[PDB]
């Protein structure tokens, strides 16, 4: 983070969680990972691809 | 089409590397801190000098110190520094080079980079390689299970881990300090014990062998009335929370005197509760009282007019130190003390530890004790503080002892037979991870190399005849001649080492760079 | 024993290393068959795409002192051979890599040196065994010598064209005989904008970039060629001189005179039957008159002005005809004669002046390149400039190898032994220089994207009885003949390369600081 | 109060002594690594000139280049430019020599001696010191086997610190050979250098005659055997006017016409007067305009144009010829002869070869290597190595090095230390045990321990063993004699004596006093 | 399967054809081995999702 | 390690580039065919210019990126050749390029894709 | 690469030995001047207190009043503190002493000899020394003679480097007394020190 | 600087120059004094010089 407490992930949504977007249209591909990690987990990974 | 957009704000600033450019970079990062620590290990090591922010110093030796005062901005870095600090207090020294055993690894590690090689491999061998370690380690470990009472296998050992330290001056001194403090405060029907029954205690002063280990309790408190004698035979003790002031009942009170008559029994309690509990020490037969709290002047000195000195403002920790050493207890309340909660001890007697100062006082109990303290004197604050570090490591692995009962001769000898026998599994290994087998068997020869260097000695003229040998012998006993002794039995020259030592070390080491291979790409926010 | 004091040195030395090597692994992505331009912005604002690491270098804007001399290093190899420029750094840093390695391994820089001086004696004694004499008449080996430098950089596009008008060129400018060096120079190379890579052309003659200036003559039959240096205008003196008027017949005197003298000037040109004129510059004074181009163009004679004097050498040298300076030398003796000469029109209108044929030919040559992108077509030349060069460092030896890595496995191979049979530190210096030549092969199965290690591996494990006929191929991607692959390159080249990296990183390694300066 | 403008300084005594001695030691050890038979080399960096940059070993470029402020380490840095031009190496020697000095004597400081008296009895142990030097030197005269003998052995032992160092033995004779082509002659310019980038270091050498980079004309003879050789200074390009400069004033163009033909008859007979000589190759500084170039085409005869007084003096020097002027007297003036010209291509230009030249007085060595710096400085060191090495001619005595000779001294002031009782005495131990500190600092750079050595060094003087010297490949006392570690007196006595003098100024100043800078 | 083989650094496309071809009519749950780097059953490879 | 500049390689320069072509594309892709609309351009001071001809659209663009000028390069030479397909060719190559990049996009080796590229 | 924040260092064994070197001697030379029995004082100045200043012999006082960058030479003002604490003068002593331990250590250094050694040998030395040191004591138990007239020699040649030095006689029965009259207490704080202007030195008294 | 043990003085010209000397009128020649009085000093000895 700009803070400088760094975090390492292998979880995208994670990643992404950390990734903050500007774009908009690309907070629903954020979003959509927070839903299935809400329900599944890793393939969120692939869940973007 | 083509046209400036906005993924993340600040994008200008968003730095990012990805790759192997970034993986050789954090190596880069890496390297350095090997290269900083490289000469911090062993006898012959040489330690280093860390100021603070608010201007303040510290020397030491213990790379976790070393780390844990070190502000670096390389995120990886921090890594390395949680990561000395993790194995610190996981065992102790050894992170003397738990940090050099990582990057030298990875120096190499990128060797295979540079040879293109996968690091999902690389990370997949080298931990085959840290179970091959271990299962070859306890297989040509030693153990001090079959040793009777453990008194001068661990002087040995306290005397292995204090070679490192500055304090080597009298460490055999020392070595004996915290022998005999564990062995005092440890459980064997536990294999643990809490540090916290043990009271470091080092007031700058005197000499390095001034230092002295007291089976006791030691108090930075003087005496609550100058007119009370220093010194006490009797130990009849008293432990006190209630301060030596009329009761006040915490919930909101207050009374509301309103004729003579209320004045004065108050007036008249006044005095009168003081005698009462003046009576009720007495009573209970105690020679010496003790209150965490405050005093009131007028008790106090009527606390004198007993011959009953005590002792106000202790802090907590120390009044159960007091308590256990006693085997005392602690009561809140003047009339429910008996003498059978009363501590007793072998000697009590304030000291005048410094020339020109205020003054300290100390507990000689004389029966046993769960608890303890050391005392430690010396010229130089930073001295102590080197001191207090480095002896209170040297309890850790004598706990760490405790926990296993199994060592193996230190000096370089142990890990040089693993890559050996590293190696020797590298031949039926087969492919790819058979580069890396030899990769972080070539990674582990680095540690005898950074002793003899640091040794002064050609480290590879040294370590290719201590191979040899440990080649041509079978004797995994044979490490590096530091102290330039022609005999490289270590066994007989007793640098010994704790197996969990090197065992977490390395073992925590291989997790580590697993993680360090693992990584690709980085995103940095611009400052 | 001996203690060290200082290790800013080291260090030093170290902050060289790093540097060196990623300088090195910058470049590593282009080489080979599997090379891969790259290309600079200046910061001036050009704009630049290269194959060749040299030109890349001398792209570079280097702030660190080592790669200088690093780029300074290709620069030689350049001047030496002109590929390998691309194999050599990589070569040059991985040493350094290994030298790395030996640096924490604390063993003092100057014995390397002369492990390494013993390293490279056994390999350049390896490679004159391993290399294939060839002489120089075989004009397929020098086509598969060709080729085997073309396919590294773009020109592989008409690499199959290319090749050819390469090596013809050579032969038509050399003598078979002498086995000499034969400079380079005497090719001219013609970056001429647009057209067609395939529609570069070889000239058999002379061309220049210059434009004619007669309106009107434009196509010439059987030429008789003149190269005059006297410029033709109005007689003007090296000393200062001035006309006087004071009286009546001056002026038309004056003036019926300077034509009239311009006329005799023409009259004997004509006299001696030349048909195409050469005019240099004569920047320092007056030029070829318009008045005498009156007269030329009413003479119907061809004429060029503006010849540069540097090139007048090579076009005397081209044309054989030996250029004027004063009137009474100017004769049909020297007079020279082409069967065909005039402008051709390109670009639309982009026209280029062409002399096909000469009753006196010339060793020299000039070579045409046509093309759309104006930076491809500069990085053509680039790539046919240095298989020019590979050819004369080929002419400069009548000895071949393969390329595609080859050797330096075989050597590294060859290392291998003769370092275990070394005792001494010095073999591991060995064992890692031999080490340091690992990485090229690697390298390839890189640009490759095949497996490196799995394949290198197997290439040395082959090639323990796989000798340097056989490596790793590209077109099948996997490891086979290379001689029956036909990839083949003379023996110096790597030589050079090995030894200039050599005595470098001697140099390199006698470093101890860097003081900046004033 | 304030006295001087803002900006301007005054140090007494204490702060400017300290300061003097500060970068004085700062000098030295900036410097002590790089010389040494096993010493380093230093890289110097522009701070902006594309980053013009030289690794260098020799410490006066080293001083040259460097910018200090330090008014004293100025004095140091001169100090040596003019021993630099005295003798080249020990530059490395001197500064580093005269710093010792200055630390130690900094010790006497913090004894709290007069310095007065420490200038008095250094000047009285130099004198000893001298003395002692010029007693051990050794002469080889009429003996040209020993004296040559010794030649080379003077070289190898200056050449063995720099990075030809691995091929001492090949530029031993090249050096060799060049100085006695000096035939006494002491004129380094006489030996033009040329560099160019290209060949191992190795490949190296110096010409059985002579060699030119420049270019042949339009179409003489590109080869030329038994040469009649002529030079001048006369213009031809410039054409020969009248300097006050007359006007040419004329009514007719006629007039005019003729004119610039009566110059060309005046140009033409000129070049004929030339050859009234008979002289196949001409050759002159200044540009030559091609018109007469064709007259001397048309004579089929060679010539060569602007090339500079330099080699000029050169070519006079080897052939013999008279560059002369207007050629009036052929008898009276004598050619340049030699046996053979010929255009030879190096690297990759052609260079103008000059077979069986008539007096070996000229020479020129071929640098082929890798780096221009390693160039740069290869030709740095041979010029002081020949700049020693005409001065061995010049006075043709010697002394033996590997600071053998320099403990001599020490010990002999170590006995007249004694003969001294007085405060002196002390500061004739300080200078005394300076000395020692030199070799020492070579075995430091050699690595092995010289506590030891220069102890037992010191025995074997103090015993009387004036020939045993250190080893440099080995690390111990040797016989120099034997091992030839040879060098000039008059070198080290500069050596000796400008250090002394360095040491006084230093020490006699006790405030400095910097103004206001511009 | 390609972002695999990528990871891996394999020549996916050949694995592809060779993935499609294979899974024309030969059986399901082939796929991806990382180690054996080409197809395999993953399921009876235990790789259960 | 170069002053004044940095460096970008792999996909991102290589997806860059594309972003570069299509680009120019996108900016004529609107003036060709029997319904091309022609472009005009505002200078900067108002004297303006109406034309459909990429060739001078595209010379008479600034432009800073390389491989733009190349395609910038690349018409003026075919108007220097042709004339129209102004109204096509700029087109043609960076679609020719668009693709092209989607099969190394994966891994596809670049020179093999020349060679069919050159087959083709 | 760079790896700490912003203004954080990082010397290495011989910028770091250079620094910490010359800030040792500058500490020593700048108290060397007051030790002796002709010793001499200086002056230290608060920067801004008033200009709170202190004429003093005394080094600790001025090394407990100097601010120092040199950590190493922050560790030497420590170590005299505690000194200062132990004997109060003599912090003098040790002062330049270790420093001028440091300058020769230096020219080990100079002399290249490795810094481990270094410390071996003066351990070991340092061992006899006081061994030796302890065969030189000279006890004075009961000899109250002797004893007291030997208990004024000490102060006097403690006294004798302080501006009392022209007074050592009169101070010498001043501690004399005031000290007997401890009656072996160690505590200080029964000793009151009133301070007041006016009168001679001389004039001072218990 | 005066008499056979005087001990005389380095000079640093404004462009960057040196000089070491004795000479007291060169001592003040190079001094670049801005008090008046001391001027005359300078021009005294340099007269008297």
């Amino acid at each position: 983070d700009g803070r400088g407490k760094a975090t390492i992930s292998n979880d995208g949504a994670t990643i992404l969680k950390l990734l903050d977007v500007v774009h908009p249209a690309a907070k629903t591909l954020v979003d959509i990972a927070k839903s299935q990690d809400a329900e599944v987990g890793d393939g969120t990974t692939s869940v973007t691809l | 089409y083509g046209r400036p957009f906005l993924i993340i704000k600040d994008q200008d600033r968003k730095s990012r590397l990805m790759g192997l450019e970034a993986l050789k970079s954090h190596i880069m990062a890496a390297k350095a801190v090997a290269n900083t620590m490289r000469t911090s290990l062993g006898p012959n090591g040489l330690d280093k000098m860390m100021v603070d922010k608010d201007g303040d110093v510290t020397v030491t030796n213990d790379g976790a110190t070393i780390l844990s005062m070190m502000d670096v901005d390389h995120q990886i870095a921090k890594l390395m520094v949680e990561l000395s600090k993790s194995q610190d207090d996981e065992i102790g020294d050894g992170t003397t080079g738990v940090v050099v055993l990582a990057g030298a690894l990875l120096e190499e590690a990128e060797q295979l980079l540079d040879r293109g090689i996968h690091p999902i491999r690389i990370a997949d061998g080298y931990e085959q390689a840290a179970r091959v370690a271990i299962e070859h380690l306890d297989k040509i470990s030693d153990s001090v299970l079959v040793d009777i009472k453990d008194t001068e296998p661990l002087i040995q050992t306290a005397k292995t881990t204090l070679g490192s330290k500055v304090v080597n001056s009298c460490h055999r001194q020392m070595a004996e300090i915290a022998v005999n403090a564990v062995l005092t405060v440890a459980d064997m029907e536990r294999r643990d014990v809490d540090f916290e029954l043990i009271k470091v205690e080092g007031k700058v002063g005197g000499r390095l062998e001034d230092t002295k280990l007291i089976k006791g309790v030691i108090v930075d408190k003087d005496f609550s009335h100058p007119q009370m004698p220093k010194k006490v035979e009797d130990a009849k003790i008293a432990i006190l929370t209630c301060p030596f002031e009329p009761p006040k009942p915490k919930t909101k009170h207050k009374l509301d005197v309103t004729s003579v008559e209320d004045y004065k029994a108050l007036q008249k309690y006044e005095k009168e509760k003081f005698e009462e509990m003046i009576q009720q020490i007495k009573e209970t037969g105690a020679n010496l009282a003790i209150c965490q709290w405050g005093f009131d002047d007028e008790a106090n000195h009527l606390l004198l007019q007993n011959n009953l000195p005590a002792v106000r403002w202790v802090g907590g920790p120390e009044i159960e130190l007091i308590a256990i050493a006693t085997g005392g207890r602690i009561v809140p309340r003047f009339s429910e003390l008996t003498a059978e909660k009363l501590g007793f001890a072998g000697l009590v007697q304030e000291i005048s530890f410094g020339t020109t100062k205020d003054k300290m006082l100390v507990i000689e109990q004389c029966k046993n004790s769960r608890a303890v303290t050391i005392f430690i004197r010396g010229g130089n604050k930073m001295i102590i503080e080197e001191a207090k570090r480095s002896l209170h490591d040297a309890l850790c692995v004598i706990r760490n002892l405790i926990r296993d009962n199994r060592v193996v001769y230190g000096g370089g000898a142990a890990e040089i037979s693993c890559a050996l026998a590293v190696s020797q599994e590298a031949d039926k290994c087969p492919t790819l991870e058979q580069y890396a087998m030899r990769a972080f068997a070539d990674a582990l020869e680095v540690i005898p190399m950074a002793l003899s260097e640091n040794s002064g000695m050609n480290p590879i003229q040294t370590m290719t005849e201590v191979r040899a040998r440990q080649v041509k012998e079978m004797n995994p006993a044979l490490g590096i001649d530091c102290l330039h002794k022609g005999t490289n039995d270590m066994k007989q020259q007793h640098v010994i080492e704790t197996l969990i030592g090197k065992k977490q070390q390395i073992s925590l080491a291989t997790q580590m760079v697993r993680m360090i291979l693992k990584i690709d790409d980085i995103r940095k926010p611009g400052e | 024993g001996a203690y060290q004091d200082r290790d800013k040195p080291a260090q030093i030395r170290f902050s060289n290393i790093s540097a060196a090597k990623a300088v090195a692994d910058a470049i590593r992505t282009s080489l080979g068959p599997k090379g891969m331009d790259k290309m600079i912005q200046d910061g001036k604002g050009d704009v630049t795409i290269t194959n060749d690491g040299a030109t890349i270098l001398k792209q570079m804007q280097v702030l660190h002192p080592a790669a200088r001399m690093l780029v300074e290093l290709s620069k030689a190899q350049d001047i030496e051979a002109g590929d390998g420029t691309t194999s050599v750094v990589i070569i040059a840093g991985s040493l350094l890599d290994s030298c790395t390695k030996l640096l924490q391994k604390g063993i003092h820089p100057t014995i390397i040196s002369e492990s390494f001086q013993k390293a490279l004696e056994k390999g350049i004694e390896i490679l004159t065994d391993m290399s294939r004499p060839v002489e120089l008449s075989d004009r397929e080996t020098l086509l598969n010598s060709a080729t085997t430098s073309l396919n590294s950089k773009v020109v592989s596009q008409y690499s199959s064209l290319l090749s050819p008008m390469s090596v013809n060129a050579v032969m038509k400018v050399i003598d078979p005989a002498t086995a000499t060096s034969v400079d380079l120079r005497d090719i001219k190379i013609v970056k001429k904008l647009g057209g067609t890579i395939d529609d570069c052309e070889l000239v058999e003659g002379l061309v220049l970039t210059q434009k004619v200036s007669n309106s009107g003559i434009t196509r010439v039959e059987k030429a008789k060629i003149g190269l005059i240096q006297f410029c033709l205008s109005a007689p003007k003196t090296d000393m200062d001189n001035q006309i006087v008027v004071s009286d009546y017949a001056q002026m038309d005197r004056v003036l019926r005179e300077e034509r009239a003298y311009i006329l005799n000037l023409v009259k004997q040109i004509k006299k001696t039957g030349c048909n195409v004129l050469l005019i240099q510059k004569s920047i320092l004074r007056d030029a070829l008159s318009d008045l005498a181009l009156h007269f030329l163009n009413k003479m119907k004679i061809m004429v060029i002005k503006d010849i540069e004097r540097e090139d007048i050498e090579f076009i005397c040298k081209t044309i054989g005809t030996k250029p004027v300076a004063h009137i009474d030398q100017f004769t049909a003796d020297m007079l020279g004669s082409a069967e065909l000469a005039e402008e051709v029109n390109l670009n639309g209108s982009g026209k280029l002046l062409k002399i096909t044929g000469c009753a006196s030919p010339g060793k020299t040559v000039t070579i045409v390149v046509r093309g759309s992108n104006k930076l491809v077509i500069e990085e053509a030349e680039r790539s046919i400039h240095d298989a020019l060069c590979v050819i004369r460092c080929l002419v400069k030896k009548r000895a071949l190898i393969a390329g595609g890595g080859a050797p330096e496995i075989e050597l590294a191979l060859r290392l291998t032994e003769y370092s275990r049979t070394l005792s001494g530190m010095e073999s591991y210096c060995v064992r890692a220089f031999a080490d340091a030549m690992e990485v090229i092969p690697s390298t390839l199965a890189e640009n490759a994207g095949l497996n490196p290690i799995s394949t290198v591996t197997e290439l040395r494990n082959r090639h323990a009885q796989g000798e340097k006929t056989a490596g790793i191929n590209v077109r099948k991607g996997g490891i086979s003949n290379i001689l029956e692959e036909l990839v083949v390159q003379p023996l110096l080249v790597s030589v050079s390369a090995l030894t200039l990296a050599t005595e470098t990183v001697r140099s390199i390694l006698k470093i101890d600081d860097v003081v900046n300066t004033r | 109060v304030n006295i001087f403008k803002a900006g301007a300084d005054e140090e007494r005594a204490e702060t400017a002594r300290l300061t003097s001695f500060i970068g004085a030691i700062a000098i030295g050890d900036l410097v002590k690594s790089t010389l040494g038979p096993k010493g380093m080399d230093k890289i110097l960096l522009s701070s902006g000139r594309d980053a013009s940059l030289m690794v260098t070993n020799d410490g006066a470029t080293i001083l040259k280049n460097i910018g200090v402020d330090n008014p004293a380490a100025k004095v140091l840095v001169d100090m040596s430019r003019v021993q630099d031009d005295e003798v080249g190496d020990g530059t490395t020697s001197v500064t580093v020599l005269a710093a010792e000095l200055l630390r130690e004597a900094e010790s006497l400081i913090a004894k709290k001696i007069h310095p007065q008296t420490i200038i008095a009895g250094w000047r009285e142990a130099t004198k000893a010191a001298r003395e002692a030097l010029l007693s051990s030197a050794v002469d080889h005269g009429s003996d040209e086997v020993k004296f040559r003998q010794d030649l080379m052995n003077i070289a190898g032992t200056t050449l063995s610190s720099k990075l030809l160092t691995h091929h001492k033995d090949h530029f031993t004779k090249l050096a060799v050979e060049a100085v006695l082509r000096l035939k006494g002659s002491g004129n380094l310019e006489a030996i033009h250098i040329i560099k160019k980038l290209g060949g191992s270091l190795a490949d190296s050498y110096l010409d059985e005659g002579f060699l030119l980079d420049k270019k042949i004309g339009v179409n003489q003879p590109k080869r030329i055997e038994n040469a009649k050789i002529l030079i001048a200074n006369t213009g031809m390009d410039t054409d020969k006017i009248k300097i006050f400069g007359s006007r040419v004033r004329v009514d007719s163009t006629a007039k005019v016409a003729e004119i610039e033909h009566a110059e060309k008859e005046k140009m033409k007979e000129k070049v004929e007067r030339i050859l009234k000589h008979g002289i196949n190759c001409f050759i002159n500084r200044q540009l030559i305009y091609n018109y007469p170039e064709q007259l001397f085409g048309a004579a089929g005869v060679m010539a060569i144009e602007h090339a500079d007084f330099a080699g000029v003096e050169r070519l006079a020097l080897v052939t013999g010829g008279e560059i002369a002027s207007t050629f009036d007297h052929p008898e009276l003036v004598k050619l340049g002869s030699c046996k053979l010209i010929e255009e030879v291509m190096i690297g990759e230009d052609k260079l103008i070869h000059f077979s069986g030249v008539a007096l070996g007085e000229a020479c020129t060595i071929v640098l082929r290597g890798a780096t221009q710096q390693i160039l740069d400085e290869a030709e740095r060191s041979l010029h002081d190595a020949l700049c020693v090495l005409a001065q061995t001619v010049k006075d043709s005595r010697t002394v033996y090095g590997g600071g053998c000779s320099e403990m001599l001294m020490a010990h002999a002031v170590t006995q007249l230390a004694n003969r001294t009782p007085g405060k002196e005495a002390v500061a004739m131990e300080s200078y005394a045990k300076a000395l020692r500190m030199l070799p020492t600092i070579i075995a430091d750079n050699a690595g092995y321990d010289s506590a030891d050595l220069v102890a037992q060094l010191r025995a074997a003087h103090s015993e009387g063993n004036t020939t045993a010297g250190l080893d440099m490949r080995e690390g111990t006392i040797g016989d120099m004699a034997i091992l030839g570690i040879t060098e000039s007196f008059q070198v080290k006595r500069q050596v000796l004596l400008s250090a002394a003098e360095a040491a006084e100024v230093i020490l006699r100043v006790d405030n400095i006093i910097k103004a206001a800078p511009r | 399967p390609r972002q695999l083989c990528d990871n891996a650094g394999f020549d996916a496309t050949n694995i592809l054809n060779k993935l499609r071809a294979r899974h024309a009519q030969g059986g399901t749950w082939y796929g991806v081995d990382i180690n054996n780097e080409d197809i395999a059953d993953n399921f009876e490879a235990f790789v259960w999702e | 390690l170069s002053v004044f500049g940095d460096r970008s390689t792999g996909e991102t320069i290589r997806s860059q580039n594309v972003m570069a072509a299509a680009s120019i594309a996108n900016i004529v892709k609107s003036s060709l065919g029997p319904v091309g609309l022609d472009k005009m351009l505002v200078d900067d001071i108002g004297d303006v210019t109406i034309t459909n001809d990429g060739a001078t659209i595209l010379k008479l663009l600034e432009v800073e990126h390389p491989a733009a000028k190349v395609l910038c390069e690349l018409a003026d030479l075919q108007d220097k050749e042709v004339g129209d397909g102004t109204t096509s060719v700029v087109i043609i190559a960076a679609e020719l390029l668009k693709n092209a990049d989607e099969l190394v996009k994966q891994k596809i080796h670049p020179t093999s894709v020349i060679s069919g590229y050159r087959l083709a």
